[PDB]
């Protein structure tokens, strides 16, 4: 069940930054939205990066340093 | 005595009890009165995280029973 | 409302110290057949205020040959370390919950006699000198076997968190199972706070107070607090791993008095030790600890490692 | 066999602490061969569930692979409830 | 961005080094060595990396004992140097304080390249993996996997530290 | 040279650590495995000299897998344009990336 | 590369430097040398840890174990310098030529 | 008024500081030593009253000059006192330390310690009885409780 | 942070301390005052001079030592491997060549210090 949850909930964010980068990149000439940096074609596991990316610094605090600064 | 030392030894003694229960006070007061969860490992840090995201709250101590799943 | 936790555990460590001046003083008393401190107060209660007081009003001094940075810098290092290895500590809910908290523990005392060398260095003295170097053979003397008995004692707990500790000796205390040790650890922590019969680094009757006999008022009473401060905690350390108390969940108050009334006696067995025996010599110290505890614990953990495989009882939390 | 008794003697006599650590680190050399306890304790090692045991696809051809937790086959943990 | 605290730490690292590497009278090399390994120790505790850490923590500070009783011994001089006391030393530590500065404002401001590639900034908390882990501690299994796999590296290492028991002795002989 | 007695004698003596997807303690995976897997089984048998020309795609997705320098660029470029256009005014960033989003267990 | 890796090259770079110069003792230079071996134990560990590299997490440890060795060597022949000279000094090397 | 009523507690706070903990430095010179250490004795026991003794001079709060000063030894007595960090007090005991005493024409005898330091207390006697000298540090005692630093501050 | 925030106050409590008392007090520093402590002479020489070292042998011996236990420690965690005896070997090997080393030491005189 949590790895389910854990699928669902790393594609939902991933589908909003894509939204999101769908709506900002809009103006740039040479852009292309989406677009993956591998050249193979399979699923590649995000690098925090991608995720908190364009959200705020609790929440990348949290994601980043929440395990180890919990005492 | 031979007794007149244990007058010193006894507040000594209630300094050393002062840090002990307060910390678990603390503790309690700041997690629902349920004893401050621990997460030594990755698994139990996830665990409180799923349960700070679910309770609507944004607080990990705040369970949710059977009556939150209709 | 973690700063109100701080202060709970900073400032009660510091009155326990300054009482504990006063119980040392009147335990020594009566056992050298006199009375001890009994007048400032009521038995005696008020007089580490009267000496706190007097020590912090008084003109602190340094020397015109010191070197002034580390001069006033290892007090500081000495009296932040005492208080800051209080925290992993757990009674029985520990303040900050490591996951190692047993190294973290080794690596900030290696870290504290630091304090002691450099007070003795900048204090630019030859005295400070030579008490520094009593230091450096002691930590020398004594450290390698500290470690190996830290090891092998908790080779049966599975794990170098404080915390399991407590459900490690639900049952039986540890000191049923590995006493030897324990013997050997009790004689290096005596090594380790610098007491008698091994505070060397001192020596009252030989180097007239030693590596802080420069400093004069508020340094001087830093140290002592210092001092002891980590006696009281290093025998609170002894008394979690070798005498474990039963825990209840739902009332932390039995184990919190079972671990303070454990921590006592062992502090008032510290000066019986004081008051009981003369002092070593620095390489008489050192000869022991190399000759005749290296072998033995070496010997122990080799036992300590076989024994729980041989009886297929290893502990859990890998 | 004569000599080794009169040497151990003082030895004992001198240096006794070197005796017993000597004895110590014999005694946990040799006896860990000869108890029967340590496969036990290698099994309960492996007995520990760390990871997730992945399902194995049925092609029809596993007698021995249980089709669900309680089914009879498969490893069997009684021999640990014992211990 | 965030907090930089991983950026601070290595920050007082370089200061560290920089400290204990224009040689000032080696008590306070040993001082700034004892900073940069203390520094260095939570640096690898931000990654996860708690036994390392605290082990080269302990390291250094039983080897840095032994090096301060070593300078008190054979490498003290009546005025012992500090970073302010001489022209070279103070020459030394601005040259490299300035030179770090210049390096960091560098990088933040551009993605310049010095020596290896080119600099990304924008804090080392992206690079961490979101994978999760399990009851264990990947650090602990990896480590004391040493005695199961490491095989060879156990046993080249203890003749090794054999071997140099034996040569130490062997020079310090005399004769 | 390189007197290779491991391969004669069949000991793995130090084999084991040479690559991250060799068996490791409780089968835990390298951040890079499936990329390491793949330039490795690309590169197996042609020689050193084929591996740098026809195995070239499996190494710089490798290479860029373990320090992921493109995806930082990417990022940076990103975060770049969209801090230029809240200072411009015409974001308006969405609930859910400032805080106020609804939280999925 | 991040901040990180830059700043642990920097101060191995600077160590490396610092050995190099050789001021006017030879305490200084054997710590720079175990400061190179902090630096170098640094990043290892963070490679290491970044990349998930389970069993090269004792490869530090192993690099620690031999920086002691070294050290231990230094000293040894800093304590027969010592002996020959009264005086650490790199100046009193200078009986053999080129 | 007010500042006049908190000078006063707090000079008398800090004057009980200082007089219920005095720290004698380990210093003594003749026969009058032997009295002093009975003093220490367990039937008088003057680790009861705060004073407790302390080797180094800069952790010594008074200096009891007990046996006879002599010419080769002065130089030694001022500097130990002169480390003393203030506040700091002397006590002269016995005759010797006095004025000589028994050796006052004596061409290697400082005619009394007060010719090198200032002297608060005399204690007289060939030697004090540990009575004569536990009385003296009483008068100590008495007179730091009578003094008045921080009242004077305040008036200036 | 909740360690940084204990070491940030223990720190400032401390210096905190030192501040007190070296304000409060009044400060009357003379020349005699300040001087080096000799019990109750000027010292002859400086403290800044070479002081020997009878157990240098011993100090390099215990940096050699102190590698052991950080080799050592370890074994709680090495306790849970699936081929316990590879372990127990290699970790009684290791011992006894510690054991082997310090006895080498021991025999030839290497613990006795300098006369
Ligand atoms: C920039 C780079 C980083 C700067 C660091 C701090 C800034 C330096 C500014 C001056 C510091 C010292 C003050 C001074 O010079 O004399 C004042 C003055 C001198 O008057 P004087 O008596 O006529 O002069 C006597 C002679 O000149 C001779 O007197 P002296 O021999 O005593 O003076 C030498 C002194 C003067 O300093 C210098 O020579 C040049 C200053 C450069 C220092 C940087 C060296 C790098 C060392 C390693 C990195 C340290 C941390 C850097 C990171 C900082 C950012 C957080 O050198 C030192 O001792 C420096 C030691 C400071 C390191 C403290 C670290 C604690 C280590 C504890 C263990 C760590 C555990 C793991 C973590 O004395 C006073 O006023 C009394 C108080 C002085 C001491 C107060 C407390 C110590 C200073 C605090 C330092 C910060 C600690 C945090
Ligand atoms: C015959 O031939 C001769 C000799 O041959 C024999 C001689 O020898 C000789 C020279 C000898 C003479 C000079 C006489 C010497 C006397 C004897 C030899 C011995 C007499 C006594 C001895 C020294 C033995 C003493 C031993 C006893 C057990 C006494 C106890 C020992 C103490 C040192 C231990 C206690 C330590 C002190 C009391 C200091 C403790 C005080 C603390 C530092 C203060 C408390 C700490 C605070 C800072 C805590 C602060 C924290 C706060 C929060 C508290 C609250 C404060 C707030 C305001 C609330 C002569 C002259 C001689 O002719
Ligand atoms: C959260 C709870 C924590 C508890 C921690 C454990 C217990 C800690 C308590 C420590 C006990 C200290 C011993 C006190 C013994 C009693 C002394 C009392 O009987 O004597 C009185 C002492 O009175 C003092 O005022 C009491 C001081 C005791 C408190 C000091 C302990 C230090 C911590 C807090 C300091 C704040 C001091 C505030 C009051 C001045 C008599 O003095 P005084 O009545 O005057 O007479 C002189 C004035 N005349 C001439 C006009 C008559
Ligand atoms: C940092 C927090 C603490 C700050 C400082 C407070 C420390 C605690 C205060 C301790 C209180 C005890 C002081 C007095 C105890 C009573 C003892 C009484 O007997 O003293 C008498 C009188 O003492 C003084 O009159 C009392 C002094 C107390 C002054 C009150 C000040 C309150 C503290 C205020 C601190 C801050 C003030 C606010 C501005 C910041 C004289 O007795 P004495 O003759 O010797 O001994 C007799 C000997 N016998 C037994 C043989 C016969
Ligand atoms: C227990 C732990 C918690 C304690 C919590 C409280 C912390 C207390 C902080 C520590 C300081 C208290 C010490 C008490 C005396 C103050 C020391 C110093 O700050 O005062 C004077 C510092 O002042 C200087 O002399 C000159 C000051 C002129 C500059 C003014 C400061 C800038 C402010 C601008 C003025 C505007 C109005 C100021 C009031 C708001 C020292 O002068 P000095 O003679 O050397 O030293 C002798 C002091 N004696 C007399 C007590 C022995
Ligand atoms: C063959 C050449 C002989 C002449 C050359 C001699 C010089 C070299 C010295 C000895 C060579 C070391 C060879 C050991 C290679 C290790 C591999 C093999 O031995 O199996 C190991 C078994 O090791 C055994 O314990 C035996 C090795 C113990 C060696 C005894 C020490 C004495 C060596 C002599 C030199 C040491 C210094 C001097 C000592 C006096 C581990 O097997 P296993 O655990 O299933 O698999 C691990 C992988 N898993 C975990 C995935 C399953
Ligand atoms: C009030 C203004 C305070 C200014 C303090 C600045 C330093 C200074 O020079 O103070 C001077 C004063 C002495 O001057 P005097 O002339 O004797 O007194 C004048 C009044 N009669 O010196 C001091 O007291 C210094 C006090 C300490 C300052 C606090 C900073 C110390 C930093 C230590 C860091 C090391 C921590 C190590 C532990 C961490 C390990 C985990
Ligand atoms: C000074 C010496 C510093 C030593 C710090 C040791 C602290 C420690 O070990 O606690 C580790 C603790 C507990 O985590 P785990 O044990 O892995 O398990 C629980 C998480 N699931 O982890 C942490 O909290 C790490 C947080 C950052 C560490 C703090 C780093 C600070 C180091 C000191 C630097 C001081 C300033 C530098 C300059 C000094 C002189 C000016
Ligand atoms: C950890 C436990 C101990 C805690 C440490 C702090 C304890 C604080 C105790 C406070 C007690 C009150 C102290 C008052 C004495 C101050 C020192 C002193 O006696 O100075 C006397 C001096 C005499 O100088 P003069 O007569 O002008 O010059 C003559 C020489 N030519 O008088 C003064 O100037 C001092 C005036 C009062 C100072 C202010 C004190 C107010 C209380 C502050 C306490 C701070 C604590 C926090
Ligand atoms: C069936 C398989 C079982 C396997 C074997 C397991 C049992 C092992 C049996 C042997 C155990 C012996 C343990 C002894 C520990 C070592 C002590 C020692 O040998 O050193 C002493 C020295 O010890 C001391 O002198 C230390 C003095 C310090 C005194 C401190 C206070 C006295 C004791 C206080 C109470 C002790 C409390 C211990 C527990 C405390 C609670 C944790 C001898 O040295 P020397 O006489 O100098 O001889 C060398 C020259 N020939
Ligand atoms: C391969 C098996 C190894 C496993 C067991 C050992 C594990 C670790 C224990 C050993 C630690 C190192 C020991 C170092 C030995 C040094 C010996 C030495 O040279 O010291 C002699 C002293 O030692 C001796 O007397 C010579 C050897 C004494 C006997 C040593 C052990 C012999 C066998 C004992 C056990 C036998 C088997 C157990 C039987 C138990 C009874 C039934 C010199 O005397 P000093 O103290 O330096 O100076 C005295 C003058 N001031
Ligand atoms: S006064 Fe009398 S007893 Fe005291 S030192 Fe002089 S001669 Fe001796």
């Amino acid at each position: 069940l949590f790895q389910a949850e854990k699928d669902r909930r790393v594609l939902q964010m991933l589908r909003e930054n894509l939204e999101e980068e769908a709506i900002i990149m809009k103006d740039v000439p040479d852009w292309k939205v989406g677009e993956s940096v591998f050249h193979t074609t399979r699923w590649v596991t995000p690098m925090m990066g991608e995720l908190y990316g364009l959200r705020t610094n609790e929440e990348i605090l949290s994601a980043t340093y929440g395990f180890i600064w919990y005492t | 005595m031979w007794f007149e030392i244990l007058p010193g030894i006894a507040v000594m003694a209630a300094c050393l009890f002062i840090p002990g229960m307060a910390t678990a006070h603390i503790h309690k007061f700041t997690n629902g009165g349920k004893e401050k969860r621990v997460a030594h490992f990755s698994y139990q840090w996830n665990l409180m995280e799923r349960d700070r995201r679910i309770s609507g709250v944004n607080r990990y101590h705040v369970t949710k029973g059977l009556e939150n799943i209709d | 409302m973690f700063m109100i936790n701080i202060l709970s555990l900073i400032i009660p460590i510091l009155l326990a110290v300054a009482f504990l001046t006063l119980v040392e003083r009147k335990v020594l008393g009566y056992m050298q057949l006199r009375k001890g401190p009994n007048v400032v107060g009521p038995y005696g209660l008020l007089q580490p205020i009267a000496d706190a007081l007097k020590l912090f009003t008084k003109e602190p001094l340094r020397p015109a040959t010191s070197s002034i940075s580390m001069f006033i810098i290892a007090p500081i290092l000495a009296l932040s370390l005492a208080l800051t290895m209080w925290v992993p500590l757990p009674m029985p809910y520990p303040l900050i919950n490591m996951n190692l908290g047993v190294l973290f523990m080794l690596a900030m005392s290696s870290l504290a006699v630091y304090s002691i060398l450099w007070s003795g260095w900048a204090s630019n003295s030859k005295y400070a000198l030579i008490g520094a170097l009593r230091a450096v053979a002691q930590t020398i003397s004594y450290e390698v076997t500290l470690a190996i008995i830290l090891l092998s004692v908790l080779l049966m707990n599975g794990s170098y968190t404080l915390s399991t500790l407590i459900t490690t000796q639900e049952h039986i205390w540890m000191i049923f199972t590995s006493w030897p040790l324990a013997m050997m650890w009790f004689i290096s922590t005596l090594a380790e706070t610098n007491r008698a019969p091994f505070d060397l680094t001192e020596g009252e009757s030989e180097l007239v107070s030693g590596f802080n006999v420069e400093y004069a008022a508020g340094p001087f009473a830093m140290f002592f607090m210092a001092e002891y401060a980590n006696i009281i905690m290093m025998n609170a350390f002894t008394a979690i791993l070798f005498l474990g108390a039963s825990h209840d969940p739902h009332t932390p108050e039995l184990y919190t008095i079972n671990f303070v009334l454990k921590t006592l006696a062992l502090t008032i067995t510290f000066l019986w030790i004081r008051a009981s025996y003369p002092r070593f010599r620095y390489d008489q110290l050192m000869h022991l600890l190399w000759k005749s505890f290296l072998p033995l614990t070496l010997a122990l953990c080799m036992w300590h490692i076989s024994l729980p495989i041989m009886t297929a009882s290893i502990p859990p939390q890998s | 066999a004569g000599r080794i008794a009169s040497f151990l003697k003082n030895a004992w006599a001198k240096e006794p602490v070197l005796v017993a650590s000597f004895a110590i680190g014999g005694l946990a050399i040799i006896l860990p061969s000869l108890s029967p306890y340590t496969n036990y304790a290698i099994r309960i090692n492996r007995a520990t569930p760390y990871n997730y045991p992945v399902p194995l696809r049925d092609d029809g051809n596993m007698p021995d692979v249980p089709s669900h937790p309680q089914d009879p086959q498969g490893p069997s943990l009684e021999w640990l409830k014992n211990l | 961005m965030t907090m930089y605290i991983a950026f601070i730490l290595s920050t007082i690292f370089v200061i560290g080094f920089v400290g204990f590497s224009s040689k000032p009278s080696p008590i306070y090399g040993g001082l700034g060595l004892i900073v940069s390994g203390g520094v260095g120790c939570g640096i690898v505790l931000n990654f996860g990396g708690s036994f390392l850490g605290l082990m080269v923590f302990l390291i250094y500070l039983g080897g840095m004992l032994v090096v301060f009783g070593y300078t008190t011994a054979m490498a003290t001089e009546m005025y012992p140097e500090v970073w302010v006391s001489n022209k070279t030393v103070f020459g030394a530590f601005v040259s490299g304080l300035m030179m770090e500065f210049c390096m960091v404002y560098y990088a933040l401001k551009e993605e310049e390249v010095e020596i290896i590639f080119k600099f990304n900034g924008l804090g080392d908390w992206v690079i961490y993996d979101t994978g999760d882990s399990g009851f264990f501690s990947e650090e602990a299994m990896g480590i004391a996997a040493l005695y199961s796999y490491g095989t060879w590296l156990v046993i080249v290492t203890g003749w090794s530290l054999l071997i140099g028991v034996v040569v130490i002795m062997e020079i310090t002989r005399g004769n | 040279p390189f007197f290779d007695v491991q391969k004669r004698l069949g000991l793995d003596l130090d084999r084991w650590m040479t690559i991250q997807s060799a068996e490791q303690p409780h089968k835990i995976p390298g951040r890079c495995h499936a990329f390491e897997k793949e330039w490795i089984e690309c590169a197996h048998g042609i020689g050193g000299i084929r591996a740098e020309k026809e195995c070239k795609i499996e190494f710089d997705d490798f290479v860029e897998c373990l320090l992921r320098q493109k995806t930082m660029k990417r990022l940076s470029a990103i975060k770049r344009q969209r801090d230029k256009l809240i200072k411009e005014g015409k974001y308006t960033p969405p609930p859910h990336h400032l805080g106020k989003e609804d939280p999925r267990p | 590369m991040p901040l990180v890796y830059m700043n642990i090259i920097m101060a191995f770079a600077i160590a490396l430097a610092g050995l190099l110069m050789y001021r006017s003792h030879l305490m200084s230079s054997l710590l720079c040398l175990e400061g190179m071996m902090l630096s170098l134990f640094i990043m290892s560990t963070l490679i290491i840890l970044n990349t998930h590299f389970t069993l090269a997490n004792m490869m530090p440890i192993i690099l620690l174990v031999f920086a002691a060795c070294e050290a231990a060597l230094g000293l040894s022949l800093l304590v027969m310098v010592s002996n020959t000279y009264g005086t650490d000094y790199v100046q009193n090397l200078n009986l053999l030529q080129c | 008024s007010r500042g006049e009523y908190v000078v006063a507690k707090l000079d008398d706070l800090v004057n009980w500081a200082r007089r219920s903990s005095l720290w004698p430095m380990t210093f003594g010179l003749a026969c009058c030593a032997v009295e002093m250490m009975h003093m220490a004795a367990p039937r008088y026991d003057m680790d009861r009253f705060g004073v407790v003794f302390r080797a180094s001079p800069r952790q010594s709060d008074v200096m009891i000059v007990a046996g006879t000063l002599t010419n080769k030894m002065a130089p030694a007595l001022r500097k130990v006192y002169d480390q003393m960090p203030e506040p700091r007090y002397v006590v002269s005991m016995g005759s010797c330390a006095n004025g000589g005493g028994y050796y006052h024409y004596s061409y290697s005898v400082v005619r009394g310690c007060d010719r090198i330091v200032p002297v608060d207390i005399y204690v007289p006697g060939c030697p004090p009885t540990a009575e004569a000298l536990l009385y003296g540090i009483l008068q100590l005692q008495r007179k730091i409780k009578r003094e008045k630093r921080l009242r004077i501050w305040y008036r200036r | 942070m909740n360690i940084m925030l204990t070491l940030l106050t223990n720190v400032t409590l401390a210096s905190l301390l030192v501040l007190i008392a070296f304000w409060l007090p009044q400060l009357n520093a003379y020349s005699e005052k300040t001087s080096p402590y000799e019990c109750g002479f000027d010292p002859m020489g400086s403290a800044r001079l070479p002081f020997s070292m009878k157990f240098f042998l011993v100090a390099i011996t215990f940096l050699l030592f102190d590698l052991e236990i950080a080799l050592l420690l370890p074994l709680p965690w090495a306790s849970q491997t699936n081929n316990l005896k590879t372990m127990l070997t290699m970790a009684l090997f290791l011992l006894i060549l510690l054991a082997a080393s310090l006895a080498y030491e021991w025999t030839q005189k290497g613990l006795e210090w300098a006369e």
